[PDB]
This record gives structure tokens, sequence and C-alpha cells, in this order.
């Protein structure tokens, strides 16, 4: 699965050669680069419960019909709202997973793989989840270069949504 | 594999020259190109006159169509679909298409996952294209190179679990792919997802012992117990076909017996008394 | 292909919880001890071709029938066959030290290697006498006191030799 | 790939006799009831996508750990994996009702499916709880009459449900 | 060895909940449909020896080289070998109808049978041509209208034939 | 692919000595007898198509169910297919007499042929009744006294029949 | 399994299902006629059975001298007695093959799984067949020598006595 | 691949309007005459092999140097080359009458055929002397008064002969 340490391996393995300095340069970046990525993981893990209920009530604001229309897909009764905090709470897990991995791999393999297939069948509009993730990237309270770090992977999930 | 080539039957494929259509064709080489495509892509099934694909051989003589775009025309035909596609399971198709066109065994699980997603949204028409329009095909086969058996060789980093599986795909020179002794079911679907690689049984006939494929509930490959031997010196044994009173005394043949070093002298005499033949003897 | 970074994700996905703070303090030591790992790998790959023949001065001198007429390392293609994949042990052990976990080692050198080595007719146990001779030369180079600032290589060093011992266990 | 028309040929070839007159009176009833099946088949394929999610509204609600963290339908490509091939049951059951004989069903859904379903780690028995939930919705649509001339369809329906029961037997 | 009664316990243990009321209404139909199952088994076992030879009047007449010199049913202990275990199919299919679930069938006739049948050299596909000929005679005896009070045994007839189809799938 | 010339090299390489003078006197007789061998191959290949049907005038007349409805030589591609395979016996036996050693015969007709012949369902023993009928016609053709200067090639003739007996042993 | 010259010409004759032809019985009549020579000849191998094995072990170890030197697989004393324990088992089954007259009893015991153990143990497999050839050089030297025995051609037996050793060397190397 | 049904869609898509009622009255006429089109095609394909040689009794008798030594139809694979694709004219003309529009004809026989026929060296004009001889025999068969209900086939016949004239124009 996609990781800068893995991407050095799978490039050098398909050539059948050893690890050159060009694969070994790349390993260095995660080490230097990561130090600021693990700063972004603790910023989201500690503020996790504020961010989920901060998000699942922000999507109810912009889409008030989602709590009113009686549908299995729609979050009309409590069972949808129970599956609301499950789904949005699944997003902050995988975002924090792809932070400490350094790559988009866990985001690519757990979340966005086959997302167009599932949202068409269950009629879940992807405009809902992109509205929650814009709330997360503006309200995580992160600062510095770590604020850039979570902001890529959130926005990477946004582009895969649309 | 100089020494093991005879046992493998890989002696024909070892020093076999690639067929290699020239930029200017001649009739003696073109029919020799079509024969070696027909053997490898169709797994040596006999082709009669109605099966000869007389129109697609017609295109080849002109030189307009290269070898690689000829192989897609024989794979997309109903002829190749009548033999393989309509009976076989869909995982059985994937190990065939890797064997027919790329010439090797499916080594990783991700290749079976990825190829089923392609067949579903786009079709088996577009699935044959994914083998041919791939980098593993273009690197080892040019546009004018007839595909061959690349499985026996090291193949630039191919997993050595893949090397065992190629002998489980085909059983020798005289076999075809509709004619193996397991028929319609898939052969490398269990070993691929379990990530265990069973015994390289040699092909038949020159080997006295051939009837051992990986059973459903086999005892584990590496033991952990002492196995009642004063010291840890345990060798795994695989027998093919045990003849005895077959209902009460030997209810299941082709099973492993896990005997340590001290009684291995005794154990091989016990197996041979029933008449079963040993396949493999693996330490543990 | 797994890692130290990705394997502590993959079991954490199977239990479905957020990553704990003591797992992140564990990975913070991996980043901290990360620079040392790169240095060790660099010295192995720069002395990669020098290890293999110096192991082949003893892999064949200790069991001298192998080269002698009759052994499976006798003829010249056969001899170049156990240098074409003596280095593939080093090609994947260096991938294991780079990744930091032996899960990329066990798909290539440990998966079906013990099956071919009774199908071909080669002595399987005569490999692991010399992979140990590689480990005796690999950790001798990776430990060097010349040209490198002093640092603790004790943790990086021991579990480098664990990858060779896994490389010898699944062949013998 | 066999049929009702071709299977009564294939056993008649194995005995090597001409086709009897009561076999042709049997096939004349097959042609006679042929029009209804096309009508029956078209209703399944037009409600094909509506069946699968409505079965997935109970396949996962009844065994709720499957999508909860840890189950094999948990992550998103794993979830799209049991919609990728929940429909392939419907893709080949509709081929079986079209052909009129289950010999095209047993090469694709019944042949090696029980082998992969212990190789992957998926619960095999948790499929056939929901293929029965497909059959409860498939024969509810195929029987329901709206804007269609009425004739007894009892014979076609019972052995439509026999194809689902064969589809559940070789997985469980 | 599992049942209908015990398998609806065993998945209910894995989820760790009390048994629901609609599972008990399901089992109440099993007790209600229970008497019919006993009757079906009784008629099979009383005509057990009559089925096997009447299947052997066609298993060998249709593929006549098997008996002829060279085939694997040629000599006399070889012939008594495919009557020794033609009945073991009936010995475990009748155990499956008694238990009501095929989980006792798949450990004895379906587990390692396809492995021995290429180790011995017997045609595996030439078994499942005649196990189908057993099913044609088993459900004919089972459906008899003589000596038994009329009742609907349709569930048993179709899923009695599902046990033979599972018995033919893992051999062929 | 081995020879008489190359096999007496290959064991002489395995012992690693120079070729002895009585091995060269052995090969000098092989060159001396070389002309006789060439004549035999030419005679066989010129009557190659005449042998196969004249063997097929007895391979099917002696076991007449094979082409009768039900046998595996019944339909027309099954008839043609068997004939194509039958000659390939002559295609590789003539390669064996040319090379002078059966090591090229055992990779093609003897290697996996007994495995396919139980996978397909063809009678394996019904091949070696007619390969013997080829040998009865092959050594009859070789023995002809017309158009060839007389010499004693009886030694060459007997071990021509040994190649057919090896060709019949690994199929039956 | 155990087959013969008498029983193998039955077993293929059963598979074709015909009566035994007269030229097969004239073939077996020569086997009975040439039968007496085999017994006398085979008695000479078993009477010099222990003398062959050590005289092969004066060259099996002298030609490849690291094998008994420290490190080789014939080094220690039970390891040395291990390749005399089963150097004779080659002679135990080759003499069974000449008695039966067909190598079908040889291929179940020395040729069946022997090449599998010989890479599982770690012993050199090719270093066996250098000395089984040295047994054949001493076996046909004893079986041919005519000492106090009436002289008749023994050529058919000798050539195919050495064929059993060559089959015994092929499946180990 | 286009049709009569699909080409009146494809220009109607390019103008982006709904299909007019007089286009549907045009397509209704085709359905009425649909049976006639099917009948004509069946007759041609049943006499397909009889047309080609009867055209080859005049294609070569009229220009007799072609099979005489020197001509491009001289040797035997060259002769079988102009029967392997004399029928491909009939293979695609019958596809054109089935589709009812020559748009499937012009991709296979008319697209690059005039380019190969000067690259090979074959006379291009000596094809269209005999494709006219096919048309003289094709419309003679498709116009029979026996065994078919009588209706004028002229509307069909003249534009059957238009497909042969298009088949002769792009070769000559
Ligand atoms: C680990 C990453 C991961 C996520 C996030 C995920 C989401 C996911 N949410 C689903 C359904 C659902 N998703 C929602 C959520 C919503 N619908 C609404 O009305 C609200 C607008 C919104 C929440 C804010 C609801 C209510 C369902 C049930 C819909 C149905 O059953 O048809 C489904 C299909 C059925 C299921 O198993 O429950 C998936 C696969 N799956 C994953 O593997
Ligand atoms: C005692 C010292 C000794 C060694 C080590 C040795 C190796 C050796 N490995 C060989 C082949 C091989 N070697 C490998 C091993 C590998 N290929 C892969 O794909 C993997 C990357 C890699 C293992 C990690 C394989 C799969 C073959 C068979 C290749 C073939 O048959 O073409 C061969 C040629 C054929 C043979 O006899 O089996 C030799 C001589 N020989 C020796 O005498
Ligand atoms: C005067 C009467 C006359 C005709 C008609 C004729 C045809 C003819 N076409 C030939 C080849 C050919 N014919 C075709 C034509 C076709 N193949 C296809 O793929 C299409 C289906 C089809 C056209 C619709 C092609 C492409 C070749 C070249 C094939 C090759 O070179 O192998 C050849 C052999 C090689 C040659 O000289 O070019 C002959 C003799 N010869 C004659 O003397
Ligand atoms: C309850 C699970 C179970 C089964 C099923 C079983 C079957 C079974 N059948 C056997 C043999 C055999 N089975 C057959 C069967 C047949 N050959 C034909 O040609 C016929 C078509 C067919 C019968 C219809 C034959 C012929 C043998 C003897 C094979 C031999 O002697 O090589 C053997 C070993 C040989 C023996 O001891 O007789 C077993 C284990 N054992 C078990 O524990
Ligand atoms: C892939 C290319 C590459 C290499 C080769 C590399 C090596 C490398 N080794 C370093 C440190 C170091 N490397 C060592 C290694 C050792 N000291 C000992 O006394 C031991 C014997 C030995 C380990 C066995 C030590 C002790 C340090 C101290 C600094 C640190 O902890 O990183 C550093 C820290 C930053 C710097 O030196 O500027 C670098 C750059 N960095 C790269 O980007
Ligand atoms: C054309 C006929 C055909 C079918 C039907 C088929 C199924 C099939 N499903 C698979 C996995 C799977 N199957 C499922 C489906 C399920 N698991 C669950 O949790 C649910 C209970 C259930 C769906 C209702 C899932 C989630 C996977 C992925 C499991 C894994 O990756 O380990 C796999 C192995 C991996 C793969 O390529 O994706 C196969 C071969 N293959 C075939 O060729
Ligand atoms: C391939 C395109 C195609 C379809 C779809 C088709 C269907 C079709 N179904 C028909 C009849 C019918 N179809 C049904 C079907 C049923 N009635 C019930 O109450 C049951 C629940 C159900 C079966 C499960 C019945 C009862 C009839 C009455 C007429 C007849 O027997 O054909 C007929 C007779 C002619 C007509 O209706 O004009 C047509 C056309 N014909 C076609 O050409
Ligand atoms: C031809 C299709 C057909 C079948 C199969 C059939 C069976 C059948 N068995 C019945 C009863 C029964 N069947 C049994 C049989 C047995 N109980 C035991 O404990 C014994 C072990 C076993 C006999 C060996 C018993 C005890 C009853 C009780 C009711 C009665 O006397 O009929 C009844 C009574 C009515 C009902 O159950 O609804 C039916 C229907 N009826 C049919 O129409
Ligand atoms: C040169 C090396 C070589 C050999 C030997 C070879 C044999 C061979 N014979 C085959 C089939 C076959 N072989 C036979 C032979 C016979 N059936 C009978 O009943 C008769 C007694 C007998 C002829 C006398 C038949 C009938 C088939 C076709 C079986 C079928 O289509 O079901 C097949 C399976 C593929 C196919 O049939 O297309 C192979 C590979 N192929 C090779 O490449
Ligand atoms: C009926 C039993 C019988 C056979 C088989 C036989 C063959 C035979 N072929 C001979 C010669 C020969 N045979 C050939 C044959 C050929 N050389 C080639 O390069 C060609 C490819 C091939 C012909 C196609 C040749 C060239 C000679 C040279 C001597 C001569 O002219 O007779 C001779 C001359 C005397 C001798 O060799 O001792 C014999 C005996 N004689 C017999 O009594
Ligand atoms: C009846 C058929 C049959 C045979 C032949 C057989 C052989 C056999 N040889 C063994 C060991 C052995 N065999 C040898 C043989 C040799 N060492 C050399 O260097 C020489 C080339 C060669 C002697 C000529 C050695 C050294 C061992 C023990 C190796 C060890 O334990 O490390 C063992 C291990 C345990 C035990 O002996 O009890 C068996 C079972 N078993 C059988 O059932
Ligand atoms: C050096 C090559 C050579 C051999 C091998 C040889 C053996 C040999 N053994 C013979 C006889 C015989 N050999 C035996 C031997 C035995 N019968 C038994 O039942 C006993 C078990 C066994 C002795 C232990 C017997 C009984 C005869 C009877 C004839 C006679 O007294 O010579 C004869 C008499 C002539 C003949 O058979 O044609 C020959 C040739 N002669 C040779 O020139
Ligand atoms: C010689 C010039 C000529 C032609 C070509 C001709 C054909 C022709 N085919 C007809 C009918 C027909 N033709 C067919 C033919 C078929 N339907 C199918 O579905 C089958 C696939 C196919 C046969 C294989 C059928 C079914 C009819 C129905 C009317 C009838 O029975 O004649 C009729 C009846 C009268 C009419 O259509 O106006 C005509 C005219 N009549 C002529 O004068």
């Amino acid at each position: 699965v996609k990781t800068p340490i893995t991407e050095a391996i799978a490039a050098a393995d398909t050539q059948g050669r050893f690890l050159g300095n060009t694969e070994l340069q790349s390993a260095r970046g995660r080490y230097e680069r990561a130090a600021a990525s693990l700063e972004a993981a603790r910023g989201l893990t500690s503020n996790a419960q504020r961010l989920i209920d901060g998000a699942t009530q922000a999507v109810y604001q912009k889409f008030p019909y989602t709590t009113q229309t009686p549908g299995p897909q729609f979050a009309a009764d409590s069972r949808g709202k129970s599956k609301c905090a499950r789904d949005v709470g699944h997003y902050l897990r995988i975002i924090t997973y792809s932070l400490v991995a350094g790559g988009t791999g866990p985001l690519d393999e757990y979340l966005i793989a086959g997302l167009a297939e599932i949202n068409s069948t269950f009629d879940l509009s992807p405009s809902w989840y992109v509205e929650a993730l814009k709330h997360i990237k503006a309200n995580h309270g992160l600062s510095g270069q770590a604020a850039n770090e979570a902001n890529t992977y959130i926005d990477y999930a946004i582009n895969a949504l649309s | 594999i100089t020494t093991a080539a005879s046992r493998l039957g890989t002696e024909p494929f070892s020093d076999a020259p690639k067929v290699e259509l020239r930029p200017k064709a001649s009739r003696e080489e073109v029919e020799s190109v079509i024969r070696a495509v027909y053997r490898h892509v169709l797994g040596n099934d006999y082709i009669l006159a109605s099966e000869r694909l007389v129109s697609a051989e017609s295109l080849l003589r002109d030189g307009n169509l290269t070898v690689r775009e000829f192989v897609r025309s024989v794979a997309k035909s109903e002829l190749y679909k009548k033999k393989f596609f309509y009976n076989s399971f869909q995982t059985r198709l994937i190990e065939l298409n890797y064997k027919h066109l790329l010439g090797r065994a499916p080594y990783d699980e991700s290749e079976v996952v990825y190829h089923l997603d392609l067949y579903q949204n786009k079709g088996y028409d577009a699935e044959i294209d994914s083998y041919i329009d791939s980098w593993e095909y273009q690197s080892n086969f040019g546009d004018n190179v007839v595909p061959y058996y690349r499985g026996f060789e090291t193949q630039v980093g191919q997993k050595t679990a893949g090397f065992n599986r190629i002998f489980r795909l085909y059983r020798g020179y005289a076999n075809s792919d509709r004619a193996q002794v397991e028929g319609t079911k898939s052969r490398l679907a269990r070993e691929l997802a379990s990530n265990k690689a069973s015994t390289i049984v040699g092909p038949s006939g020159t080997n006295d012992s051939w009837g051992f494929r990986a059973s459903a509930d086999v005892a584990p490959k590496k033991n952990l117990g002492n196995a009642v031997g004063e010291g840890d010196r345990v060798y795994r044994l695989e027998v093919t076909g045990i003849r005895s009173p077959g209902y009460p005394s030997v209810r299941r043949s082709s099973t492993v017996f896990i005997v340590p070093y001290e009684r291995l002298s005794d154990k091989i005499q016990q197996v041979h008394k029933q008449g079963g033949k040993i396949v493999s003897v693996t330490s543990a | 292909t797994l890692d130290v970074f990705t394997k502590v994700v993959s079991q954490a996905d199977s239990r479905g919880e957020f990553l704990s703070n003591e797992q992140l303090d564990a990975l913070a030591n991996v980043v901290k001890e990360g620079n040392k790992r790169l240095d060790v790998v660099n010295r192995i790959t720069s002395n990669a071709s020098a290890i293999v023949t110096n192991a082949a001065r003893a892999l064949f001198e200790e069991q001298p029938q192998l080269i002698a007429p009759g052994g499976n390392a006798y003829t010249n293609r056969r001899m170049a066959a156990c240098l074409r994949d003596m280095e593939i042990i080093l090609r994947y052990v260096t991938y294991a030290i780079l990744a930091g976990d032996a899960s990329v080692l066990d798909d290539r050198c440990l998966n079906g290697l013990r099956e071919t080595y009774q199908a071909l007719g080669t002595p399987g146990s005569s490999v692991a006498v010399g992979v140990q001779k590689m480990k005796d030369a690999a950790v001798g180079i990776a430990n060097d006191p010349n040209g490198i600032t002093k640092g603790d290589c004790s943790q990086l060093i021991s579990e480098v030799a664990s990858y060779f011992d896994r490389a010898a266990a699944a062949v013998g």
C-alpha cells in the first residue's frame, strides 16, 4: 500500500536492482517531513469528539431537508443520526491514518476506493461529506506547518469525492 | 534448471528459440508464427480446419497486423471462449489468462482483485486488453515477438512463490488446459489467498508419483511440537495414493505424515508396504 | 509490502480504534532512530558485490564437492545461478531493513523457495550455511567505527541479524 | 452452457436414438410457456438494482458486526465488494431462468465459490442468509401483476425459487 | 456435526444475543415439518440396497469401458470398491436429511474425496454421472403416493435433491 | 534432447574424465551402423501415413464400441483428433530412431500422457493395443528385401521395437 | 508393488483382455530356459555381498575425501555407519530385481522417494551415484568370472544386470 | 456497424430532433417487408459454397493465363487464396443485406482492399469481372418461384445487386 518508503521499494523491485541513492534519498523525506506530520495527528486525535459533532451538525445546517425527508438514506430519525456520527467519524480516522503513514495509501485503500460505486447505490450524495470536511479543515485549530499537513489530505478526500 | 529440466519436462522449453516475426514476411515463417501462437495461447489444444481462424490468418500475411495484435484477435474470438470461458470459474480464467499471454502464474492476491473489478464494469472484451496493454507484456514481448513460457526463468523479481505455482498450472508438455485432472474448478484460488505455496509436483510419467494436490484439511507445513522424537529433527512426508483396505484402514489418501528423524527409516518402509509413493519430504 | 509505519496502522484498522499516544511515542522513536537505519543500508549496498564473492570464497571452499564434478554448482551456468540469487537474498534483506519489517522479505525469499529447492535438486541446507556467512560479513561492515560519527547502532544491528536468521530458517 | 432445448438433445445423443414424440410434446409445452418467461425475466432485470440494495438493507442490518469495525464488510472497498458480486448472483440467476436450466448457473456461482470463501476469510453462511432475502424480493416482483394479462404462472415461479436455493446451497 | 437446531444456536452464540422470537417461530415450523422428514428417511433406508444396484445398472452401462478390461472398475475387488462407497454416499446423505443440514455431509464425502480421486486414478467425473442417477431414484421413491397419508413434502424433495447436488459438485 | 553421441558425453562429464578408447571404439561402431539407421527412418516416414490408417483398420475394428455411439472415438472431431495424436507417436518414435536414444521420446509421449488420458476420459489401455499394431507394421516395412542392398540390421530392428514398447508402457 | 517377468506379461495381457499368445509363451519358455543361469549368478552376488560394500567404500570415500574429513556428511561414526547401513540396501534390492527379472520392485524402495530425502537431510545426492557405479564395476566382475562353473554365455543377464545399477544411479543423481 | 434502424437514428441525433412520424411510417414499411429480407439472405447462405466455385468456373476460364504458369492464381496456395476471399465478398454482402445498409460492407471489402491489390501484385480489375459473375448467380437464386409465397422481390433484388456493384467499384 502507498507509502514513500513503500514507493521506494516497489520502484526498485520492479527493476530488479538494489536500493540506489535515489530510492534512499526518498526515505529521508518521511523522516524529515514526518516530524511535522505526527504533530498533526495529535491535534486531530485530542480534538476528535469536538470535531465529529462539530461536523455532523454543520451538515444539518446547510442541508436541513436531510433531517426531514423520510428515507432510509436520509437521516430523518435517530438511526440515521447514529449512522451520521459513524460515517463522519470514519473520515477522521482515515485522515489521521494517512497522516502518520506519510502517504495517501490508507486514504486510498480504506476510504476512496470504490466510493463512486457505493454512493450511487445508496443514493448518498457526495455533496454531504464534502460539506463536513470543509468544516473540519477550518475548525481543527491547528497552526504552523502542521496546519498545512492535515489540509492536504482533507482536500485530497474532497477531490476524490468530486 | 539444467538438472531438474528432465524431471520438469521443461527440456523442450529450456532451449527453444523465440519465433520472432520478421518485418518482411515470408510464407514459411508466417505459418510457423501462427503455429506457435496457437500452441501457447490455446494451451496446445488441437486446431482443425474450421478452427483455424482463416480470416485472421489472412490479415497476418499482409504484415499490417503485428504478433501482439494477432494474439488479441485469437483471445477475443469465441473459439478461445468456447474452450475456456464458458465452463471455467472467473478466478480460473485469471490464472489462465496470466498463463496464456504473460506466461506465468498469478503471484499476488491484488492481481485477482484488480482484474475482477475490470471485467465487471467494462467486460471480458476489455479484460483481454488489460493483459496485452500492460507493462509486463510489452517489456518481455515486443510487438513482433510470439509469447512463450517466461515462468521457468527468474523473470526480474517475480516472487518465488510464483515459481511453484507455474508447475501447478500446467502438468507438462503433453497436457492441455482443458485436459488436466482437476477440471472446471480453479487451481490457484486457494493457494493465492492463503499465501501458502504447495508442493512442486513434477509432471507425470517420468515421475513415478503425480497424484498429490493440496488437500482441503492437510496437517500444517511446519510443525511446532517435538513430534515424539528425542530431538527436533522432523521431516514432512507426502504420499500420493495409499492402497490398503480403503474404507476402514485408509479413509483418506494423499495426506502428510509428520514423523521425526528417529523413525524415518521405519516410516518409509511402512508407506511402501501399502504401496503409496512419496511426493515430497520437507523438514520442519 | 508492509512497514513499521503501515503495520501499526493495519492492526489498528482491524481493531478499529484511533491510534493511541503511546503508539505515536513508539513511532516518534522510529523517526528518531530512522536516520541510523538509512546509514546502515547505504554501507550494505555499497559493499553489496564485495560481500557475495567473499561469501562464495567459503560457501564453496567448505563444501567442495558442490563445485567439483557432480555437484549442483558444477557447470558454469549453474555457478552463475548461485550468484544470480545469492545477491537476491541481499536484494531483499536490504529491502527489509529499509522498510523495517520482514513482511516484504517473506513473499520473495521465504515464500516458495523451500519448494523449488527440492524440485530442482539443489541442497537447501547448503544455502543457509553461507547466508550465515553473509550475516557474519554484513554486520561486520554495518558496525564500522571509521568515517562515521559515533552513535548507538545496537538496536539497528541485532535485528539486522534477525533478518538473515529468518532468511536461513525458511530455506533450511 | 446448456438449455432445456439442448439438454434434451445431449442425453438423447448419449443414447443415440431419434427424439421421441413425447419429448417433442414436452418441448412444445416449453415453447408454449416461453412467452411468459421473457415477460418474467424482464421484470427482474428492470428491478435488478432495486433488489440488491433492498437486500443490503437487511443483509447488514441483521448481522450488524459485518459493517462494524472488524467485520469483513467493514471498509469501503470491502463494502463495494459485496455489492460487486451480490448482483453477480442476479446476473447468473437471470441467465438460468432465460436458459431454463441451472447448468449455466453451476459453473460461475456454484463451482469454486465455496473455495474462495474460506480462502478470503469471508463468512460463507452469511451470504446465504441474504440470497434468501433476494428470493423473497425476486418472486414478489415476478408474481405481482400490474397491467399484464393474467395466466397461471405457478410453474415458472416455483423453479425460479429453486435457482436461488441452488445458489444458497453451494455457498453455505 | 451440526443440525438445524444447533446451527441456529452456533451463529447466535457468535453474536452473543438471546434467541429471537422469529427464530423460535422458524424452529416451530421445523418441529411441525419434522414428522415428514422422518418418513422420507425411512423410505430411503428401506430401499437403500435397491437403489445402489439400480444405479449400477446405468453407471456401468452408460460408460461401458469402466467394466471392460482396462477401466478402473474392471476387476472384482475394484468392482466391489465402487459398491463399497456408492452406498457411503447414501450413508451420509441420509445423515444429512436426518440432521437437516449438510454440515455432516461435507466432512466425509466432500472433504478430501476429490483429492483421493486423482491420487488413485479413478475418474472423478464418472462418479457424479451416477450420483445424479441415485437422485433420480431417491426422490422417486420419496414421492411415492402408496402407503402414506397425503401431505406436502415439497421442501424435502427439492432440498433432498440439493444434498445430492452438493454430493456431485465436490467430486466432479 | 539427447543422443547416442551426447549421452556418452553427459555421463562422462559427470565423472569428469577423458573419454576412454573403448568408448570411442563403441562410437566407431555407431558411425559404422549409421547408414542402416538412416535407411530405416526414411522407409518409415515414406510409409508414415499408410501405417496410421492401417492401424486404424484394427484399432477400431477390434474394439468396436469406440466409434459406436457412446465411445470416445465416436464423433468426427473425436475421430480426427485421436488420429492426429496417434501419428505423433510415429512423429517421435522416428525422432528416437534418428537420435538413437529414447530420451527425446520420454518428454513428449511418455511424460504427461498418462495424466491427460484419465483427465479426458479416454481409455488409456485402448491406445497400447494399437501402438502394438503399429509396431507389427513398422518392423514389417523395415524388413523389406526390395530396393535395398542386403545387410544385417537385425540389431537395429529389435531396438526399434523397444521404442514402441516404451511407447506402449507409459500409456497403459 | 511387486512384479515379475512372469507376472508383468500377465498384467498387460489382462489390460487388453485377451488370451496369452503363443509367441509370448515362446518368450517365457526362453525365460525358464535362461532362468537357471540367473540363480547361480545371483548366488555369487549375495555370497560376496559384504565384500563388495567395503571395497566400494575404499573408493567412495578415497575419491571424495572431504566427506569423512571434519565437516562432510560422512564424518562422524553413526553418520559413517549410515552410509554402510544403506549402501547395502542398494544391493539388497538390486539382487531382488535380478531375482524377479524386472525392475518394478526396485523402483518402489530405492528410486521412489530417495531423491527427496537426499535434499531434506543435506547429503550429497550425486556423491552416491559415483560409488554405485563402483559397485557395478565390482558386481559384474564377480558375476562374470567363471570359476569352477560350467561355461555358457551369460551375456543377456550381465548387460541388464548393469542396467539395474544404472537405474539405481539415475534416480539418486 | 450501422443499420436501416440505426442510421435513421444517427442523422436524427446529429440534428437533435425527435423522430418524425413519416420516418416511423418509413420504418414501418421495413418491418412489413422484413420477412422478405430474411428469406433472401437464407437462400444465399444455403447456396453460398455453390456460388463460389461456379463463379470460379468462369473467373479463371475467361482469363486463362491467371492459373496458367506466371499468373497470380497459379500455384495451389495462391489458388486457395482467391477462394479464401472470394467468399469473404459473400460473407459481407450477406451482412449488408441483413443489416439493410452498406455501411458494414465498406469497412471490410471496400476500405483498404484497393491498396493491398497493388501491393501484392494481383490484378484488381480481374476481381470485379467475377464479382459481377457472382451477382448474376446471386440474384438468380434469390428470385425463385418454388417453395416461397409470391410477392415482388424487385425492391429487394435491385438493391441486392447494388451491394455487388459497390463491391466491384472499390476493387476495380
Ligand atoms: C471507514 C470509512 C467508511 C464510511 C464513512 C462508510 C459509510 C457508509 N455509510 C453507509 C450508509 C449510510 N450512511 C448514512 C449517513 C448519512 N446519511 C444521511 O442521511 C446523513 C446526511 C449522512 C450522515 C451525516 C446513513 C443514514 C446510512 C444508511 C443508509 C441506508 O441504509 O440506506 C454505507 C452503506 C451501508 C452500510 O454498511 O452501513 C457505507 C458503506 N463506510 C466506510 O467503510
Ligand atoms: C550450494 C550453493 C548453491 C546455490 C545457492 C545454487 C543456486 C541455483 N539456483 C538455480 C535456479 C533458481 N534459483 C531460483 C531462486 C530465485 N529465483 C527467484 O525468482 C527468486 C528471486 C530467487 C530466490 C530468492 C529459482 C526460482 C530457480 C529456478 C529457475 C529456473 O529453473 O530457471 C540454479 C540453476 C538450476 C538449478 O539446479 O536448480 C542454481 C545452480 N546452486 C548452488 O550450487
Ligand atoms: C483475378 C481474380 C483473383 C482474385 C480475386 C485473387 C485473390 C488473391 N488474394 C490473395 C491474398 C489476400 N487477399 C486478401 C483479401 C482479404 N483478406 C482479408 O482479410 C479480407 C477479409 C479479404 C478482402 C475482402 C488479403 C488481405 C490478402 C493478402 C493476404 C496475405 O498476404 O497473406 C492471394 C494470394 C496472394 C496474392 O497474390 O496477392 C490471391 C491469389 N487472385 C486472383 O487471381
Ligand atoms: C465416506 C467418505 C469416503 C469415501 C467416499 C471413500 C472412498 C474410497 N474409495 C476408494 C477406492 C475406490 N473407489 C472406487 C470407485 C469407483 N470406481 C469406478 O470406476 C466407479 C465409477 C466408482 C464407483 C461408482 C474404486 C474403483 C476404488 C478402487 C481404486 C483402486 O483400487 O485403485 C478408497 C480407497 C481404496 C479402498 O480402500 O478401496 C476410498 C477411501 N473413503 C471414505 O472415507
Ligand atoms: C540515504 C543517504 C543518507 C545517508 C547515508 C545519511 C546518513 C546520516 N547518518 C546520520 C547520523 C548518524 N549516523 C550514525 C551511524 C553510526 N554511528 C556509529 O558510531 C555507528 C557505528 C553507526 C551505525 C552502525 C550516527 C551515530 C549518527 C548520529 C546522528 C543521528 O542520530 O542521525 C545523519 C544525520 C544528518 C547528517 O549527518 O547531516 C545522516 C545524514 N543521511 C542521508 O540522507
Ligand atoms: C463471477 C462470479 C464470482 C463471484 C461471486 C466472486 C466472488 C469473490 N468475492 C471475493 C471477496 C469478497 N467477497 C465479499 C463479499 C461478502 N463478504 C461479506 O462480508 C458479505 C457477507 C459478502 C457479500 C454479501 C467481500 C467483502 C470480499 C473482500 C474480502 C477480502 O478482500 O478479504 C473474492 C476474492 C477476492 C476478489 O477478487 O475480490 C472472490 C473471488 N468471484 C467470482 O468470480
Ligand atoms: C422479450 C420481449 C417480450 C416480452 C417481455 C413479452 C411478454 C409477453 N408476455 C405475454 C403473456 C403473458 N405473460 C404472463 C406472465 C405472468 N402473468 C402472471 O400473472 C404471472 C405472475 C406472470 C408469470 C410469472 C401471462 C400470464 C401472459 C398471458 C398470455 C400468454 O400466455 O402469453 C405476451 C403475449 C403477447 C402480448 O402480450 O402481446 C407477451 C408479449 N413478449 C415479448 O416479445
Ligand atoms: C408421499 C409424500 C408424503 C409423505 C412423505 C407423507 C408423510 C407423512 N407422514 C405422516 C405421519 C407420520 N409419519 C411417521 C413416521 C415415523 N415416525 C417415527 O418416529 C418413525 C421412526 C417413522 C417411521 C419409521 C409418524 C410416526 C407419523 C405420525 C402421523 C401418522 O400416523 O401418519 C403424515 C401425516 C400427515 C402430515 O404429516 O401432515 C405425512 C404427511 N405424506 C405424504 O403425502
Ligand atoms: C505430441 C504430444 C501431444 C500429445 C500426445 C497430445 C495428446 C492429446 N490428446 C488430446 C485429446 C484427445 N486424444 C484422444 C485420443 C483418443 N481417444 C480415444 O478414445 C481413442 C482410443 C484415441 C485415439 C486412437 C481424443 C479422442 C481426444 C479428444 C477428447 C475430447 O475432445 O474430449 C489432448 C487434449 C487437447 C485436445 O484434445 O485438443 C492432448 C494434449 N497433445 C500433444 O501435444
Ligand atoms: C531390409 C533390411 C536392410 C536394410 C535396412 C539395409 C540398408 C542398407 N542401406 C545401405 C546403404 C545406404 N543407405 C543409404 C540411405 C540414405 N543415406 C542418406 O543420406 C539418405 C538420407 C538415405 C536415403 C533417403 C545410403 C546413402 C547408403 C550408402 C550405401 C549404398 O549405396 O547402399 C546398405 C549397404 C550395406 C550396409 O550398410 O552394410 C544397407 C545394408 N540393408 C538391409 O539388408
Ligand atoms: C529402503 C529404501 C530406503 C533408503 C535408502 C533410506 C535411507 C535413509 N538414510 C538416512 C540417513 C543417511 N544416509 C546417509 C548416506 C550417505 N552418506 C554419504 O556421504 C554417502 C554418499 C551415503 C552412503 C553411501 C547419511 C550420512 C545419513 C545421515 C545424515 C545425517 O543424519 O546427518 C535416513 C535417516 C534416518 C535413518 O536412517 O533412520 C534414511 C531414512 N531409507 C529407506 O527407506
Ligand atoms: C561366469 C558366467 C557364467 C554363469 C553365470 C554360468 C552359470 C551357469 N549355471 C549353470 C547351471 C546351474 N546353476 C545352478 C545354480 C543353482 N540352482 C539352484 O536351484 C540353486 C539355488 C543355485 C545355486 C545356489 C544349477 C542348479 C544349475 C544346473 C546345471 C549345472 O549343474 O550346471 C550353467 C550350466 C550351463 C547353462 O546353463 O547353459 C551355467 C551356464 N555359466 C557361465 O559361463
Ligand atoms: C424469389 C423472390 C422472393 C422472395 C425472396 C420471397 C420471399 C418471401 N418470404 C415470404 C414469407 C416468409 N419468409 C419467412 C422466412 C423466415 N422467417 C424466419 O423467421 C426464418 C429465420 C426465415 C427462414 C429461415 C417467413 C417466416 C415467412 C412468413 C410467410 C410465409 O410463410 O411465406 C413471402 C410471403 C409473401 C410476402 O412476403 O409478401 C415472401 C414474398 N418471395 C419472392 O417472390
